[PDB]
């Protein structure tokens, strides 16, 4: 009413895809034969970027088939929900080693075979499943126990086997032997953000950036979680060499902004760095081109 | 009936006439941060015409050899435009891009382009090195090109250990040479956090890769460029402080 | 609940001294009085505040933070005061 | 930060320096997050 | 219960706790371009946070002799803030102003101040000399002293050949040492034009004026300063363009 | 709904003094002593740049005056309502000046008493009542005719006497004899702008500007308004020394933002420039402070 | 002075916005601040030939 401008917008800022459940597999309906001009679904335009639906019924002479193909297994919950192994620790409790103690920071970008899992989608968010095997490096079971303590970012770190750290009034702690089933550990969503980042195209401070090594590069902290700290239960060293597995689980899990599969082979952890001296091609090479194996 | 188009996003009008088919990111229109998520307690602002507007980047030319070409958002725009202005003066941030590339080239000429925009476009240290103290890691000026926009050094695995070939997952639009010279995206706010610095965290890159080269019979046009028009929508600006230059 | 900040945290300030900032005339204007960093979990003057020492038993915090500001000066000696927050980015401002 | 918006303007026969003192707190919409122990105690000795 | 005040515009918040009166030039609240006046066809922008703030200028110490400062308005934000990058940006420009104007003294000091905008605020070459190829002006940095604020050099006549005493007419608040210690106006967008040039046409000017000089026994705070924080409101900007510093 | 943030202040970006019709003096009724404490019209605060409001009811004994002095004639629109010298021209035809013509640029600066009343208010809006008196250095009548053109910005100007631009095809003339009464036009408000400027801040232009003479400063066009020549009718010379005053009226005037009397003396025309060297005080010197004549 | 906690609410000093809120306060309470166990003491029970 003053000015006709400002209400226009305020009120067409309102906000501006009702897919269905799909429980079984796509059935198919017949289809004839059809001789007619201008309603062609073969020649479609993929450089617009959109999918072609010339779909079965519309090329062929089809049939009918009630397919009944269950497509439960292939959805994301069920695809992250196998454990797979994260971390080793070497809790080389010994003579030598004076430190009865070995600290280790969450990193699943360690290990390959759960790595390539999860860049498939950018940003995931999720409740994990822990699980802590335990062994020797023999494979042997003892009658021996231990403490697994997880040490916050901004915790005191231990410093040694008989350290105040492991009082652990506040920090949560895991208390188990080692002639026992594995500890398992359901853990949260604890991201300080609202949702993970594998990926980010930045860096975490401002400031001058140099350009003959960027160490500071695609390390988002919103997914950097702290540490993960072990020691056996005892005051004084008792000699074995110790190396525990852990494991962890997928549960409840949200994608979001799928990403391509990694080809390449891993060379770091926190880095994607690839070689270019040896570009590992996907597809085996072949003959010639008219020679399909 | 469908080949013309008509944009037009503040002062700007942008039309083309033989490229056709507007692809939209994922389905979902660009749009303000609803108040039910928002952290930020401040008021933002919406300037919503200033920054609105379709800022062109420069010219790329085409060589029969040639690799590809790559660029940042919204890090080609922090030293021009009000929008840059605007960033330089603001810690959050937040918008939603109208991306387009254009690319002339005759009706007797051939070639193709890969078009797409790629979300939280990290790059990776070429070498075969794995100390990690000496591991080889991009330059700042390779992974923030700025307005110019830097070229790829092998584009097969898109500098990233990701293949080109299942590169269509993301929101793309081909350019092709005997049907269309001309490509474009709609991208909404991609980001995990509802707002981000806008000097620091780039939201997504920008791939123009030529996949077909450009052949051409000796006699015509020897020299095509590539220029991408850019249009940021229902952009946001909290937390004002001084200037920073990066 | 406000408590104190040990905002005068600095070598040759021991005692109690501690928790107060001096304010002088000056001379000449455009002139900084103090600063600190607002982070709590960070070292610094928040040590002091019970906020800053209940904030460390926990990893992450959001939320509003407030600071007040008594003034200990006589009754009729006056004077204003600019107190400035600064978002993230560059280091503390050179002038104000 | 804190400035000097125009000066501390005295009167005669009072002194020209003065003390403020800062005292902070959380705003209603302070939230907290999972626990962790602080970082203040170093004990080394048990205490006997 | 009057002599405390709390004005808050954008991410700032001042309050002066002595002064009293806010003083409204002319009775008229800045309001925007209405419809059926505004000659601008592309739509303007209205960020009204990132612009609407207290920038606050440079302190003037205040001496016993002293003559008088000066100001002009939006001259003296064109280099700093967002509102200097957005009029660089912006042949067209309309704005309200919230003035606030701050001298701190003691209850044993004395001595007043005038505080007065004047609407299209010339000033005059000072010299007897008629020829009009030789005639005396003013500089640039004289008349569009920027951020800073020049001095007088008479100020009973205005440096523009007007009479201070006659100088109330305009809207105007004194500072007087005994009772406020600061002042305050909001003047509404006082020119002919819907809209006009930031950069060229200043819309008003701003005197402080030391009428009765400052006088403290000796044994005191001996420099007082003045400063004025300044808040533009309802503000507008139309025509895009580069930047053009002058 | 979408977002509670813009719907409230476009719903709230509304609009944000109702005075009378005075048409006499303002009366006064009585008023007895009033002894009480609390309520003093007197002790105002001029500080805040209020006019105080203490009224002669308030202070003293006063009496009942139904007043009747009419107040009409103290408005703007009959305050400007006089006719006043604007500009000369010197029309020396003769046997030594070869022009026959002589052209003036309108600028009401270059008198001073129609000047310092306009110089009253900022920006004004009105119609014009020109009116061109006639007559020779002698102040002799003649049997002659003479032309006046007005000649706008943009238009030729004319060269000589015999010129063209006297064809005058779309360029309002004046053709009037010297034995006549003067000639009388009423003229519009035909600024490009929507009001009157007898200031500027600034410059027309954009570009540097030097600081060692200003020329272009305070120099707003939208004021600036053209050119107005005369002749005498006739392709060959009369030997006369002719000089005709040019008189406006203000009519529909429309003041704003009054501005102070100027008290120093003028000194140029497009510009307010005072000497440093004579600053003409007010107020006239007395003997002492306590000594009113 | 009065000891009172001043309530500036961040509505009351500048150009707010809405934020309808979601952050859980169920950790912070006192009932799930203790609820970790924690040492207490130590013995030794040195049952040997001395
Ligand atoms: C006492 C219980 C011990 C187990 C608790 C350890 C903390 C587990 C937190 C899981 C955080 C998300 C999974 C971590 C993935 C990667 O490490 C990071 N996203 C980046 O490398
Ligand atoms: C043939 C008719 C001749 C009379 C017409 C002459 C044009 C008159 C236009 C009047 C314009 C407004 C009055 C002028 C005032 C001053 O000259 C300017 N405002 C600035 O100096």
């Amino acid at each position: 009413d003053p000015v006709e401008d400002i209400i226009h917008d305020a009120l067409s800022s309102t906000v501006r895809t009702s897919g269905q459940d799909v429980n079984t597999a796509a059935g198919t309906a017949p289809s004839s034969h059809r001789l007619e001009t201008g309603r062609v679904p073969a020649l479609q335009a993929a450089e617009t970027g959109a999918t072609s639906n010339a779909t079965d019924e519309n090329m062929i002479e089809t049939r009918c088939v009630m397919n009944r193909n269950g497509v439960l297994e292939a959805t994301i919950s069920h695809f992250f929900s196998r454990s797979g192994l994260v971390g080793v620790v070497n809790l080389t409790d010994g003579g030598t080693d004076t430190t009865g103690y070995a600290v280790w920071d969450i990193d699943i970008m360690g290990f390959v075979q759960l790595r390539r899992k999860c860049e498939m989608f950018t940003y995931m968010r999720f409740n994990a499943e822990f699980t802590f095997v335990t062994t020797t490096e023999n494979g042997e079971a003892r009658p021996f126990m231990l403490q697994y303590m997880y040490v916050p970012p901004g915790a005191p770190k231990p410093t040694g086997r008989d350290a105040f750290q492991w009082q652990t009034a506040t920090n949560p702690s895991v208390f188990v032997k080692l002639t026992d089933p594995p500890a398992q550990v359901s853990v949260p969503f604890m991201s300080p953000a609202s949702a993970y980042q594998w990926f980010y195209d930045g860096y975490p401070t401002f400031g001058q950036h140099p350009e003959t090594s960027n160490t500071t590069y695609g390390q988002c902290p919103n997914n950097m979680m702290g540490t993960f700290a072990v020691r056996v239960v005892s005051r004084v060293a008792s000699q074995l060499k110790l190396q525990t597995r852990v494991y962890m689980k997928l549960k409840h899990v949200r994608a979001w902004i799928p990403r391509p599969i990694r080809s390449q082979p891993y060379l770091l952890k926190n880095f994607p760095n690839y070689d270019s001296s040896k570009i590992t091609y996907s597809a085996r090479d072949r003959a010639s081109i008219k020679q399909a194996n | 009936s469908d080949r013309v188009a008509q944009l037009t996003v503040g002062n700007s009008s942008i039309t083309t006439q033989e490229a056709a088919n507007i692809v939209l990111a994922y389905g979902e229109w660009p749009e303000y941060c609803p108040d039910t998520d928002a952290t930020a307690v401040d008021k933002p602002t919406r300037p919503d015409v200033s920054v609105n507007r379709f800022y062109t980047l420069d010219s790329k030319m085409w060589q029969e050899n040639s690799t590809g070409w790559y660029w940042k958002f919204p890090d080609v725009l922090n030293k021009t435009g009000v929008f840059g202005q605007n960033a330089q003066f603001h810690y959050l941030y937040r918008s939603g891009f109208c991306l387009h590339v254009q690319c002339n080239a005759s009706k007797f000429h051939q070639g193709a382009l890969l078009v797409a925009v790629i979300p939280e476009f990290v790059l990776a240290g070429r070498g075969s090195n794995t100390k990690p103290n000496e591991a080889p890691h991009p330059g700042f000026n390779t992974t923030f090109p700025g307005t110019a926009g830097a070229s790829f050094n092998d584009p097969y695995v898109l500098d990233s250990g990701v293949p080109l070939s299942q590169s269509l997952i993301y929101p793309h639009q081909w350019i092709n040479l005997r049907t269309n010279n001309c490509a474009t995206i709609i991208v909404p706010y991609i980001n995990a956090v509802p707002f981000d610095s806008a000097i620091n965290h780039s939201n997504f890159g920008l791939i123009v890769v030529p996949v077909s080269p450009l052949k051409y019979s000796s006699g015509a046009t020897t020299a095509i460029p590539i220029t991408v028009t850019i249009a940021p929508l229902n952009s946001e600006f909290g937390g004002l402080r001084q200037a920073v230059s990066q | 609940v406000e408590t104190i900040l040990e905002v005068n945290n600095t070598t040759d300030a021991t005692g109690l001294n501690r928790l107060l900032i001096p304010v002088s005339a000056q001379n000449k204007a455009d002139e900084l009085c103090a600063a600190f960093m607002v982070d709590p979990g960070r070292i610094g003057p928040w040590q002091s505040t019970l906020v800053g020492q209940i904030c460390r038993y926990y990893t992450q915090w959001s939320g509003s933070l407030k600071v007040t500001f008594m003034f200990t000066g006589s009754f009729m000696a006056t004077g204003k005061m600019l107190i400035a927050y600064s978002p993230p980015g560059s280091a503390q401002p050179a002038n104000r | 930060t804190l400035w000097y918006q125009t000066n501390y303007v005295v009167p005669p026969e009072t002194p020209g320096e003065a003390y403020i003192i800062a005292m902070g707190a959380a705003q209603d919409n302070f939230t907290l997050k999972i626990c962790k122990d602080t970082d203040e105690v170093t004990q080394q000795a048990v205490l006997q």
